[PDB]
């Protein structure tokens, strides 16, 4: 189990405790638990690409103290 | 160093956001073709933090889709590429209600909650051009944010108990000024 960082576009960095086997959806769930953002609003980006829900941190070779980036979807009505 | 002129309901300080007074009009101009076709359009308010205040400097129109009643981004990676490479903060968002009154809908509140959790000062501008009205809104903090975070009600549009949101304080939270504005429309047609 390791720390990773999620940097927002608002000057905030979220620190998470994860494992390399955690899927991206698990990561989004952790963000919901800690920060209150529904997973369906989250888009995570690492090394220039958007991460797919089904795949794992280790798949994208995300290691410890790596920084992912959070961009929110926008939905209006 | 700029000072604090506004507070949340819980007493937390809100840094000033300086909003170009032309932004609202420019947004309506830029999205006029959609408004004419009775389609909503959204935009991101982007800017910088300088000496304890925020400055909105860019209006970004992201890749998106819409109906008469909804709008939504479809390529956030594209939006991220712009904000990341230009180093611009997300300070809030704007959208049209082409035919409706000026208010924050269920979708608006669920969306804005996340932006405001990530930046306490985050604002939502709503344009209602058929009414010639507009508003700048935020959720009540902490109570409104708490309600929306806890909400699991079904329906794309559902009501919420009591007051969840408010108009922002002006000029204390948002002050409209004569300042530079760049438009960045990322759409491909
Ligand atoms: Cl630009
Ligand atoms: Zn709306
Ligand atoms: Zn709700
Ligand atoms: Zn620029």
């Amino acid at each position: 189990s390791m720390q990773i960082f999620v940097k927002t576009l608002t000057g905030k960095t979220i620190t998470l405790e994860v494992e390399p086997s955690d899927t991206i959806e698990n990561v989004k769930a952790k963000i919901q638990d800690k920060e209150g953002i529904p997973p369906d609003q989250q888009r995570l980006i690492f090394a220039g690409k958007q991460l797919e829900d089904g795949r794992t941190l280790s798949d994208y070779n995300i290691q410890k103290e790596s920084t992912l980036h959070l961009v929110l979807r926008l939905r209006g009505g | 160093t700029f000072k604090i002129h506004a507070y949340t309901e819980g007493g937390k300080p809100l840094r000033t956001i300086y909003l170009p007074k032309l932004l609202k009009k420019v947004f309506l101009d830029v999205v006029k073709p959609n408004t004419k076709k009775n389609l909503e359009t959204c935009g991101i308010l982007c800017g910088k933090l300088r000496q304890n205040a925020f400055f909105i400097t860019h209006l970004v129109i992201p890749l998106q889709e819409a109906t008469s009643d909804t709008c939504g981004t479809t390529d956030e990676a594209s939006l991220f590429e712009f904000q990341d490479k230009h180093n611009l903060l997300t300070l809030g968002w704007i959208h049209t209600h082409p035919t409706q009154t000026c208010f924050m809908s269920s979708v608006d509140l669920h969306t804005h909650c996340s932006y405001q959790l990530m930046l306490p000062e985050a604002i939502a501008i709503v344009m209602a051009p058929s009414k010639n009205t507009s508003g700048i809104f935020r959720l009540l903090d902490p109570e409104g944010l708490q309600t929306i975070v806890k909400c699991r009600k079904p329906g794309l549009f559902h009501p919420h108990e009591g007051k969840v949101y408010t108009m922002v304080a002006q000029p204390g939270h948002v002050r409209e000024i004569n300042s530079k504005l760049q438009v960045v429309d990322l759409r491909v047609k």
